[PDB]
């Protein structure tokens, strides 16, 4: 779960 | 003819309202009265004379009127206002037709009348008088009483106790609505096919409480049917909530299955002799209606001698155990 | 009578709903269908009713019955000029069994004070509603099912007529939240070789004092994707089949938020084929399978009155 | 007096009620006391707009004192508009900044000025000194845009401001570079979060709102269970009062794995694209209730907690 | 282990228990309330419970009923009970276990059919009974019920066992 | 009343  | 004179036009259109019969009403005095209501707009003694006309001849005249709540003319009894306004205040300036169902007023009015009795616009007012309660009684037509399951079973659905929003006011009306369905149901002696038709979508979704008199009352008056189709339905849901509610619940179905027992076999101590249609022998429907009825006793005779245990012998049980086997 | 004793205790029994159901067929348009006529009928708000079956009802009387509801709505505005006028319109080729009776349409249409703009829309019908013919009599018209489209008091206004005429009676009609799962799944089961919408969803969590709402959209080449996985036996669409496809849409859900929208309750399903609400609202978007929506409505709309 | 202006002033006394036309009348400060007492407040609202413009007539107001109605008007109504954040970035090499309030509104009239010859420009100070900024958009030929204005707000010293959304988007990059010129900066980043109270946008960015302190009978046997679904909301959201907001979309294109089936999408190597919005009221507080109802787990996810923290709504998920 | 048995230690004297299984916590709180209202000649002691494997306790009693809470409007409350009646044993089904299906009373607005939960109850040998939870009147149509089922399976009543009130709350439709 | 605790005990026992 990372966000770009 | 002395509707020409404007002055004198809410004092001859009182006396046109006390002096019109049924030969009075003409179409050409429809046309010129909708004419004075073109030129000289809505007045007070032209809406009542229509009012009167509606009231006498409807099909002679093509313009609806209202129907609101108004004096119309001079009454409310004011002779003596009147009469003081009379010194000086406005003095300058083999049918084989049909009978309408609104004429019956009281009791011999429908003793003259029953082989023309039309049918009305809607049949929520069958419940309403009971001098439609009389028609049904005799009349065995088929389209009369589809129409009337039609409407029934779609008011007892839709305004029900928990289809709604849990107000008070509206179980109270639909309280006395019930009581409307179990006095006709008696006066009938035949349960209606609205209402068996509601207590098989009914019985798994009750509790045991929430105006139990009148739903106890409504599973009182079902008629007579196979043995094997009401004990999925009934006799199943009915053993579910007997035996786990209280004891009052328990004097109160007993106090049902004894007005069961009362129009079940009423109706069956006359079906024999009205029956001389067919040339078999009876001994077979009067045999298959020997173990339905004998089944039902057995049952409910297994009710009172496991409920019996439950309390451990209480005599308020027992005095209506033995008042169902007086029947 | 006999068949009106029979279908009480299908209804009185727990099972009214078979486990294994059909693939919709692509209804083609006939040279009977009336293409100008079904175009009106798509892209437009509807509000669902079901109604008992009528009397009196003939084919030859709408031009007497056409005078009698001019008369009245005009004075129920004035109990509370107007250029307004109904239209009792027939349309044919739209059953597939012979032995439905004749849908027809009911609209307003304001005269020209200068086509006329169209204020309220009614509409009879009854697709493949053959359980409750023979449970009626050879009298009775059979139409269960009304669609309207326009304002509320418009509705009760004319309602009132049907009433007091055809001896009837209007009741609101509902939709619950596991039979929206089902008709999600026969739109993923259609065929398309065309432009397609959004497959939307939205639930409602009843464990709040407000409101909460969430929408979830699935592109449908990638529902299309997922269905032939679970989809093993063709033909038929049965039970097991779309509770293992709700199940895994609720656990692509679950390795993300951590939410279980299986406690919630699911309110609006908007496909490439049509839209739907559970209070009755309905948005039509496509032709070619207008039939097969209309015949589970009618599906839903006998259960209600028995 | 123009005609197209003063339909603007009579359309401002129809779109106030009348409870609080007090409110703003006396905020409006143009007008003398003993004239609005006058004017008999308590009549038919058509006769106010008649009786309004007989004082705008005699007064002599112009295309700023209309505009300076209309702000304080959006002022006590904030509901009706949304509002998008900017971000703007101090340069490298720098460490104090020059900010004069006369500097900036000579540098923003002439920058609107230079480019389209029809910017209807207004400005109004408020409290702790945060500037109001309304500009009407036309485009070469017509007097601008008057039923559809366009809000700046800005206060005087941050790099955030709240500006409003436009109807006209071609002119969203030449309203951004115009705010970062005159306020002394080199970068305009738009930032992705919009809601519809500006009271709570102030809250959830700037941070100074968010926090204010200084029988055996019915016996449970969940004892694990019952205060470990409740210590995990109360460390990470807690009972303090938190900041509205009302919309989050979440652009999936995750794919599927799971251990419970096998034959599902198990050759599947596209991404399963998705979009999810949500659509209800004070969702801060509203998904802190469903892990004591038992219906989500009590490790919840960290998309749903690092909404004050990291500053926007609009996330994008990639999972295998 | 992790294991449910109905018969393993000793009851006591006078005073028997009932194990509330759902997933609800509001809703089954007002039930545990409203049984505490009616009184009667035993000491009640409600437990309540989340969902089956529960956690080894050792202060536990003997269990004497399991109602199963499930909600129509709820596919999480079944899909819990499904995982819930794995690991039970053969003799809770012998009149030990009831069913609740709340939210009966509304046609409208439910999530689960009605004949799901008649064919959960005919394969699985149950009575089946419908309540809605959310009237505080039907509520205490229901707090009665709750104790004569108790009143059964505690044996506080002569000649009637817990296999009696499986034979009483028997269901079959009509063979004709 | 102890005697009807000792019938009700020993009936449940």
């Amino acid at each position: 779960f990372i966000i770009d | 003819a002395s509707l020409q004179d404007d002055a004198l036009c809410p004092y001859v259109c009182h006396l046109l309202y006390l002096l019109t019969k049924k030969e009075n009403v003409k179409p050409f005095r429809v046309r010129k009265l909708l004419d004075l209501q073109a030129k000289m707009g809505m007045q007070p003694h032209l809406q009542a004379l229509l009012s009167l006309y509606k009231f006498f001849a409807p099909a002679l005249i093509s313009v609806s009127l209202p129907v609101r709540k108004k004096i119309y003319f001079k009454n409310s009894e004011n002779l003596w206002k009147t009469a003081l306004l009379a010194v000086k205040q406005r003095n300058r300036g083999n049918r084989s037709g049909s009978f309408p169902l609104e004429q019956l007023q009281s009791f011999p009015q429908l003793l003259q009348n029953i082989h023309c009795l039309e049918l009305p616009s809607q049949m929520g007012s069958v419940l309403n008088n009971s001098l439609l309660l009389h028609y049904i009684n005799c009349v065995r037509d088929e389209p009369v009483l589809l129409r009337f399951y039609y409407w029934l079973s779609q008011t007892l659905q839709e305004e029900c106790i928990w289809y709604k929003v849990n107000n008070y006011e509206h179980g109270k009306e639909f309280t006395n609505f019930l009581d409307t369905i179990i006095r006709a149901e008696c006066f009938l002696q035949e349960g209606f096919y609205s209402c068996e038709a509601f207590l098989y979508k009914s019985l798994p979704l009750w509790d045991g409480l929430c105006c139990r008199s009148q739903f106890l009352q409504l599973v009182s008056w079902i008629p007579f049917s196979s043995f094997s189709e009401v004990k999925p339905l009934l006799f199943d849901h009915l053993a579910q909530l007997f035996f786990t509610s209280t004891i009052y619940f328990k004097c109160s179905v007993l106090q049902s299955l004894k007005e069961l027992l009362q129009n079940w076999l009423l109706w069956l101590s006359m079906d024999i002799h009205m029956k001389p249609v067919t040339n078999s022998p009876l001994e077979t429907t009067l045999g298959g209606s020997m173990n339905s009825v004998s089944k039902l006793i057995h049952y409910v005779g297994w009710l009172s001698t496991t409920a019996m245990r439950l309390e451990s012998n209480n005599t308020f049980l027992l005095h209506f155990i033995l008042d169902f086997y007086e029947k | 009578l006999q068949k009106r004793l029979e279908s009480v205790r299908k209804q009185s029994s727990f099972i009214l709903t078979p486990p294994r159901r059909k693939i919709p067929q692509c209804s083609q348009l006939q040279e009977d269908v009336d293409p100008q006529k079904v175009a009106f009928l798509l892209h437009k708000q509807w509000t669902l009713y079901s109604l008992t079956p009528l009397y009196k009802f003939s084919y030859s009387n709408l031009k007497e019955y056409s005078r009698l509801l001019n008369a009245f709505i005009v004075a129920e505005k004035q109990k509370g000029d107007f250029n307004i006028k109904v239209i009792f319109s027939t349309l044919l080729g739209m059953k597939g069994t012979q032995r439905d009776p004749e849908a027809f349409l009911v609209q307003i249409v304001s005269k020209s004070q200068l086509e006329g703009k169209v204020l309220w829309t009614g509409w009879f019908c009854c697709v493949f509603g053959d359980s409750l013919l023979e449970t009626v009599s050879e009298d009775f018209t059979c139409l269960p099912l009304f669609l309207a489209n326009g304002a509320e008091s418009n509705t009760a206004i004319i309602g009132t007529w049907f009433q007091k005429t055809f001896d009837c009676y209007f009741s609101p009609l509902a939709i619950n939240a596991f039979n929206l799962s089902w008709m999600a799944a026969m739109w993923t089961a259609c065929k398309m070789d065309h432009y397609v919408a959004t497959t939307e969803f939205l639930w409602s969590v009843p464990c709040s004092p407000q409101s909460l709402d969430i929408s979830f959209a699935i592109h449908p080449e990638d529902a299309k994707a997922l269905w032939d996985s679970v989809h093993k036996t063709p033909g038929e669409v049965t039970q097991e089949e779309v509770d293992l496809f709700m199940d895994c849409l609720y656990s692509h859900f679950h390795r993300h938020f951590k939410i279980h929208l299986s406690a919630t309750r699911l309110v609006r399903v908007s496909t490439s084929v049509a839209s739907a609400h559970t209070d009755g609202k309905i948005k039509i978007l496509c032709h070619k399978y207008l039939i097969g929506v209309l015949a589970y409505l009618t599906e839903l709309a006998i259960f209600q009155i028995e | 007096m123009d005609e197209t202006v003063a339909e603007f002033i009579k359309r401002t006394i129809l779109k106030i009620p009348m409870n609080e036309l007090t409110t703003i009348l006396k905020a409006w400060d143009f007008l003398s006391e003993n004239q609005l007492q006058t004017v008999n407040f308590r009549q038919r609202k058509e006769s106010v707009v008649q009786h309004l413009i007989h004082l705008c007539e005699e007064k002599r107001a112009s295309i700023s004192d209309a505009a300076l109605l209309d702000i304080i008007y959006m002022q006590f109504h904030q509901h009706q508009k949304v509002w998008e954040v900017f971000q703007m970035s101090k340069g490298p090499g720098e460490d104090v900044d020059l900010f004069d309030m006369k500097q900036f509104k000579n540098s923003f009239k002439k920058i609107l000025q230079r480019a389209l010859k029809n910017v209807t420009v207004s400005f109004r100070e408020t409290e702790e000194n945060a500037v109001w900024i309304r500009i009407a958009w036309g485009t070469q030929y017509t007097k601008p845009n008057q039923y559809k204005p366009t809000y700046v707000v800005y206060y005087s010293q941050t790099p955030y401001a709240f500006t409003s959304s436009s109807m006209l988007r071609r002119n969203t990059p030449l309203l951004g570079q115009a705010l970062t010129i005159a306020s002394k900066h080199h970068q305009i980043v738009k930032m992705d979060l919009r809601s519809r109270y500006l009271d709570s946008l102030k809250a959830i960015v700037f941070k100074q709102y968010n926090q204010t302190f200084e029988d055996s009978r019915i016996i449970h046997e969940n004892i694990v269970e019952k205060e470990r679904v409740q210590r995990i909301t109360q460390e990470t959201f807690g009972d303090y009062p938190q900041p509205q907001l009302e919309f989050a979309q979440y652009k999936l294109e995750t794919k599927f794995k799971s251990g419970l089936n096998g034959s599902i999408l198990a050759e599947r190597e596209e991404p399963l694209r998705c979009l999810i919005k949500f659509s209800s009221p004070h969702l801060l507080e509203a998904l802190k209730s469903l892990a004591p109802a038992g219906i989500a787990d009590a490790p919840l996810s960290p998309l749903l907690t690092c909404i004050p923290n990291k500053r926007m709504n609009y996330f994008k998920i990639r999972d295998k | 282990m992790s294991v449910l048995r109905p018969l393993d230690k000793l009851p006591g004297l006078n005073t028997a228990t009932i194990l509330l299984v759902g997933t609800e916590d509001a809703l089954l709180q007002q039930l545990a309330d409203s049984m505490l209202k009616e009184d009667c000649a035993s000491e009640l002691k409600v437990h309540l419970a989340k969902s089956l494997p529960l956690p080894s306790s050792v202060n536990r009693p003997r269990i004497d009923l399991i109602v199963f809470v499930v909600n129509l409007h709820s596919k999480y409350s079944l899909q819990n009970t499904e995982e819930s009646l794995r690991h039970v044993d053969a003799s809770f089904f012998l009149g030990k276990v009831c069913f609740l299906a709340t939210g009966a009373g509304r046609e409208s607005h439910c999530s689960i059919h009605r004949h799901t939960v008649v064919k959960l109850a005919h394969t699985y040998q149950s009575p089946l009974l419908y309540c809605d939870l959310e009237v505080e009147g039907f509520r205490a149509t229901m707090a009665q019920r709750l104790v004569r089922v108790l009143q059964i399976c505690a044996g506080h009543v002569p000649g009637v066992s817990a296999l009696n009130l499986l034979s009483l709350l028997r269901s079959s439709e009509g063979p004709s | 009343d102890r005697m009807t605790l000792l019938l009700r005990l020993r009936a449940q026992t």
